[PDB]
């Protein structure tokens, strides 16, 4: 899946 | 079973708070910090020393609109990064330089609002000094930052698909994930993160402008609620931020949990995130009155 | 290239050596707090020269209390114009003032009913009300406070300000006194007006000149570095 | 007194007779003689150099006789000898009081002095074998503030002062060779004749005055301003002389003619005149204001030929080189600027 | 009591009031007489070429 | 003005020996110090130089590394470390004083000189003439002359004249070919163009007959001429 951008 | 995930990653109806939050937090940090540029090349006595600090700030804003929101705006909505690996890792590192510059010059400007008022009397700083510390805070924002930018690359997702927009049919996901050869070892680097970017920085935020509330009252009560808010900002801002990053090399999440933090409680995070340096001009800008003026 | 003779070169280095001296003496010179003491002839200005501590111009008497060195300005000996030597003093952290309590009894030297203490308050209206000192705080020194108590025994108030509704009795007066001298200020938001009286011992008042610069300084270095 | 009236009424024939006798030689004001001359373009004078180093706001300065060293004083205590040529600082004087209101420089380039409200016009000699600069002679003896000081020749400086009156000294003894009073109020700025035996003061009287060095007596007064002279300026051909005032009008007398001759006013100058030199050929009255800005006046036509305008607080010095070359600008943000015009 | 300000005064005027004057437009003529003659020799007024100006930036 | 040296005396090939330079009476730190050496019976050679405040320090071609420079400015003193002494060093070592600004006077002062004995690009300075003969009441023209032109592109041309009276320590008389030094008289004159450097004593009396020597003050490695000597 997605895991979201990091900051 | 291919995951075949819908394109739109979210309900069209509920992507509006996406869009609109989003667009109400981009007009103000990309307006209010072009203004604060316009303020500080307006006048001869902005050509002083502090307004280089509130210029980093400005400028490191600025970036935070200009790429960052937006490229968690792209996250969100909609499927893995379209722009290609190259953008993404670049949008990615601009990410971090963006927030760990953002974080320092929020303490550099805590450091010169400390030594201007405990010692009445200093010598505190002229260009040199100050913008030794403008470039110190950056390298730091990019060093602190590399091991970030060190492993991004794209992970081809693959076992996930989408169904294509033009007519639901199949479309395998490649997400902008960090390519880490060493997973194992990024479970501390974001702990070192934490303490490096949160708590050092709330530590001295909190010292430096602490000893500023005793050393003064040893008519003006606007700064004094100016120090309590700025530090609250900080305090409750980023505040989930590192608790869910953290959460993830910690205390693992249920399926459905990390779904459900990670799809729709995230993206309330990053706006709080974001919130920093979307409130960071207006504060640091009306709070002074010498561009008030 | 250098383009640069070696006597051109050696200027060069002798023009650096004059300007870290001029450096050195600036910093040394910034850590230094101006005082100027204003006020009328006679009013208590020797009794403040003494507590604190060839031509007749300026006399600079330098005195330190806990490593904040001061230089105060004595200008009462220039018989000119005020409005063509005042605008020297632009950075000065005090305007140091000397009023006298017994002048309210008394009638200045060219007898017209002008009484000395409405002189003293007409001074410190050119002084609180100038153009150049808009952030200059004045640590007024009401001085003279036992003579001011005897005479007020007998001698009452209301022929220095008739529309004085107190008693006879130095609180009452002193109290009246300090709001007529502390209310001319016109630009209350900027500056302010830390008064004091004068004590008999030489040990306290010092003190008092000591604080009222420190939160002087404070306000002044925490609006440089910008707070309001 | 019956005598006290009696010799005001004198005093005030005297003066009626004297201003019949102004009206009676005027007969064409001066802007008329010189309609038909042709008008200068338009001044554009830059910046060419840059002299940094002082701390506080610059008061005076005066050019040496060769065009090339100048000397500030800037009420930090220092007066900085600079090389205009390549902006090198040849000196640094320590000053004893630091409330300097005036320097100069000896024509011979031996001496610099300076003066303030310390009432003392402190003498100072730049070619000593020990290298340093010592105080060659402290001269005392007025009352009020000094506020300018010119060289005569190395063994005599005339001086100005707040006592209302102003004095010739002998360097080597000491002593006021001769006292010039007549003024009722603080003589602000004096200038010296080029042939040095006649020298005008300003006054805070509204009038300026002739002197006579050697005779030590005012030879003439000249009046008309409504406020404060604060700068003076001989013209080149020394018939004439030009006056700074703080009702923001500029005036020029003629010796001769003792009368005014032409008004340097614009509508939208208000702030007062700090100081005012001339140039090599007279025809550019260079004039400092407090509005941060030189305006150049052309003397002959009253008309502003240009501005001076790169300081940001109020230009308190301004002098001509001998020969012309450039001109140069102090203001109280401790800069001074050389200025000259583009080819 | 002010009769030798007095004395002193009138004097000064009447020395002052001896002197004899010369009509404007003589002195005008003998201004812009100068003005002109030495005109061209003043580099402010009239610029000289980078080559003759010593404070030339190009340096 | 009075400077003193002392150190000297005879010294052991290969070892060495400091000298030093007493001040009194001046602003040592405001001035640069020079140590210029002169040969027995022969021409003046400069070996160091310090710029006030230590800011440079440079050294001849003959003596760089062994020598050492350095000024004490507190105590009034310069130095002049020494080691690895040749035959070649055998020499009467002076304290040279050289103040720089405009309108300066380089090299006015020079000590009395402690005596010391051992048991390229550099403009060269040629003295055509060694002896002349003169008589008291005649006027008197010394030639000197350099491979490179010392007219700088300021206007100023560096090159310097001194005098060496028999026992004594030289003394400047003209510097810059035009100037005339502080307490010579005005008889001195000198003159040239860019090459060629005649200096012209009219109206000669006694206590002018010595040597003259023309040094070159462009490029840092001073040297000094052959030197003309007066006989009367």
């Amino acid at each position: 899946p997605n895991l979201p951008q990091r900051f | 079973n291919i995951t075949y995930v819908n394109y739109y990653l979210h309900q069209p109806q509920v992507a509006a708070i996406f869009i609109i939050s989003y667009f109400l937090i981009f007009f103000l940090c990309m307006m209010g910090n072009t203004v604060v540029c316009f303020i500080v090349m307006r006048n001869k006595h902005m050509h002083t020393v502090t307004n280089l600090f509130i210029l980093n700030l400005a400028i490191s804003d600025l970036l935070v609109g200009i790429f960052c929101m937006p490229i968690t705006l792209l996250d969100n909505i909609i499927a893995g990064w379209p722009f290609g690996n190259t953008m993404c890792k670049i949008s990615g590192l601009v990410q971090g330089i963006s927030v760990a510059a953002s974080v320092f010059t929020l303490v550099a400007i805590a450091v010169d609002r400390f030594q201007c008022v405990v010692y009445p009397f200093k010598p505190k700083l002229t260009i040199k000094t100050a913008f030794v510390i403008i470039m110190i805070i950056w390298v730091l924002a990019i060093t602190i930052m590399s091991p970030s930018a060190v492993m991004l690359h794209v992970q081809e997702e693959k076992y996930y698909r989408v169904r294509l927009n033009s007519q639901n049919k199949t479309s395998p996901v490649y997400w902008c994930r960090e390519d880490w050869p060493n997973q194992e070892m990024r479970k501390i680097y974001t702990t070192v993160l934490f303490a490096n970017i949160y708590l050092a920085p709330l530590s001295l935020i909190v010292i430096m402008y602490g000893r500023i509330g005793i050393s003064l009252f040893r008519k003006k009560q606007k700064i004094i609620k100016m120090l309590l808010i700025v530090a609250l900002l900080f305090i409750l801002s980023w505040l989930p931020l590192w608790t869910l990053m953290m959460l993830s090399d910690y205390a693992d999440l249920s399926p459905n949990e990390l779904q459900i933090i990670n799809i729709y409680i995230y993206p309330f995070a990053h706006w709080l995130a974001f919130g920093n340096s979307s409130v960071n001009p207006i504060i640091y800008g009306f709070f002074n009155e010498n561009f008030r003026r | 290239g250098c383009t640069l003779s070696a006597e051109d070169k050696a200027a060069v280095e002798r023009s650096k050596m004059i300007d870290r001296n001029l450096r050195e003496d600036g910093e040394k010179a910034a850590r230094e707090v101006k005082l100027l003491l204003l006020g009328a002839g006679e009013s208590g200005k020797s009794t403040i020269v003494k507590q604190m501590k060839k031509t007749t111009g300026i006399v600079e008497t330098h005195f330190t209390f806990k490593d904040l060195h001061f230089k105060m300005f004595d200008v009462g000996a220039q018989r000119s114009e005020r409005k063509k030597w005042i605008h020297c003093f632009e950075g000065v952290t005090a305007i140091i003032f000397c009023v006298a309590l017994s002048d309210y009894d008394l009638v200045l030297a060219e007898d017209e009913e002008m009484n000395r203490m409405h002189e003293s308050m007409k001074l410190f209206d050119s002084i609180c009300n100038n153009k150049w000192f808009t952030d200059t705080s004045i640590i007024l020194f009401l001085n003279k406070k036992d003579l001011f108590e005897e005479k007020i025994k007998k001698s009452p108030l209301t022929i220095c300000y008739p529309e004085y509704a107190g008693s006879n009795t130095y609180e009452e007066a002193a109290a009246y006194i300090q709001c007529q001298f502390e209310d001319l200020n016109k630009r209350k938001d900027t500056k302010e007006i830390y008064t004091h009286f004068t004590c008999s011992t030489d040990t306290k008042n010092v003190q008092f000149v000591f604080d009222a610069v420190t939160d002087v300084i404070i306000k002044n270095n925490l609006k440089d570095c910008g707070l309001f | 007194q019956s005598e006290l009236d009696q010799l005001r009424q004198e005093a005030e024939q005297l003066k009626n007779q004297i201003r019949d006798a102004r009206k009676a030689c005027a007969d064409a004001t001066l802007s008329q003689i010189t309609n038909n001359i042709d008008p200068v373009g338009r001044i554009q004078m830059r910046t060419r150099r840059t002299l940094r180093g002082h701390l506080a706001k610059i008061y005076a300065m005066h050019w040496g006789t060769d065009s090339r060293l100048l000397v500030s004083a800037s009420q930090d205590g220092k007066l900085i000898i600079w090389d205009s040529y390549t902006t090198n600082k040849v000196h640094a004087i320590p000053l004893r009081s630091s409330w300097v209101m005036t320097c100069a420089y000896a024509p011979s380039g031996n001496y610099v002095a300076c003066g303030g409200l310390d009432n003392i016009c402190s003498i100072y000699n730049l070619k000593t074998r020990e290298g340093n600069v010592r105080v060659s002679r402290e001269l005392a003896g007025h009352t009020g503030y000094l506020s300018c000081c010119r060289f005569l020749d190395d063994n005599q400086i005339v001086t100005s002062s707040g006592d209302t009156t102003c004095a010739l000294w002998d360097i080597e003894t000491g002593q006021q060779t001769t006292t010039f009073t007549g003024h009722t109020g603080d003589v602000m700025s004096l200038s010296l004749a080029p042939d040095t035996r006649l020298f005008v003061s300003g006054a805070c009287d509204a009038s300026a005055k002739l002197w006579d060095v050697r005779e030590g007596m005012c030879r003439q007064t000249f009046t008309g301003h409504e406020s404060d002279i604060n700068a003076i300026c001989f013209f080149p051909n020394g018939n004439a002389f030009a006056t700074g005032s703080d009702d923001a009008t500029c005036r020029l007398f003629d010796l001769r003619a003792d009368q005014e001759l032409m008004t340097y006013s614009h509508d939208n100058i208000i702030c007062g005149i700090t100081s005012v030199s001339f140039s090599k050929s007279g025809r550019l009255l260079l004039a400092g204001y407090d509005d941060f800005n030189c305006n150049v006046w052309d003397a002959l036509k009253a008309d502003r030929a240009g501005v001076l305008a790169g300081h940001d607080n109020r230009v308190s010095c301004l002098g001509v080189t001998d020969d012309g070359m450039a001109v140069a600008t102090g203001s109280w943000d401790s800069f001074l600027k050389i200025w000259n015009g583009s080819s | 009591a002010s009769i030798a300000q007095a004395r002193k005064l009138v004097e000064q005027l009447k020395m002052e009031a001896n002197i004899d004057r010369i009509k404007v437009s003589k002195a005008a003529a003998d201004l812009m007489a100068y003005c002109e003659a030495h005109a061209k020799e003043d580099p402010l007024l009239t610029p000289v070429p980078a080559s003759e100006n010593p404070f030339r930036e190009k340096k | 003005v009075q400077l003193v040296e002392s150190g000297g005396g005879l010294v052991q090939p290969g070892g060495s020996r400091k000298l030093s330079c007493s001040a009194s009476g001046f602003a040592f730190s405001s001035f640069g110090m020079h140590w210029v050496r002169q040969a027995p019976e022969k021409g003046l050679e400069w070996v160091a130089y310090i710029s006030s405040g230590s800011g440079t320090i440079y050294y001849a071609d003959t003596v760089k590394g062994r020598f050492t420079i350095s000024r004490d400015d507190p105590k009034n003193t310069l130095f002049l470390q020494m080691t690895s002494l040749r035959s070649e060093d055998t020499a009467m070592y002076y304290c040279v004083r050289s103040i720089y600004y405009y309108g300066s006077s380089p090299f006015d002062f020079w000590g009395q000189g402690t005596t010391l004995t051992v048991s390229s690009a550099d403009i060269v300075m040629t003295q055509a003439t060694s002896s002349v003969p003169v008589t008291p009441g005649e006027s008197v023209s010394i030639s000197c002359r350099s491979s490179k032109s010392l007219l700088h592109s300021n206007g100023n041309t560096y090159l310097y004249w001194f005098l060496q009276r028999p026992g004594q320590s030289p003394q400047l008389l003209i510097y810059r070919m035009s100037n005339l030094a502080s307490g010579v008289p005005d008889r001195f004159s000198g003159s040239g163009s860019g090459t060629a450097f005649t200096l012209t004593i009219s109206r000669l009396e006694a206590e002018d007959v010595g040597v003259y020597y023309c040094m070159q003050h462009l490029e840092y490695p001073l040297t000094f001429g052959a030197g003309t000597k007066l006989e009367l």
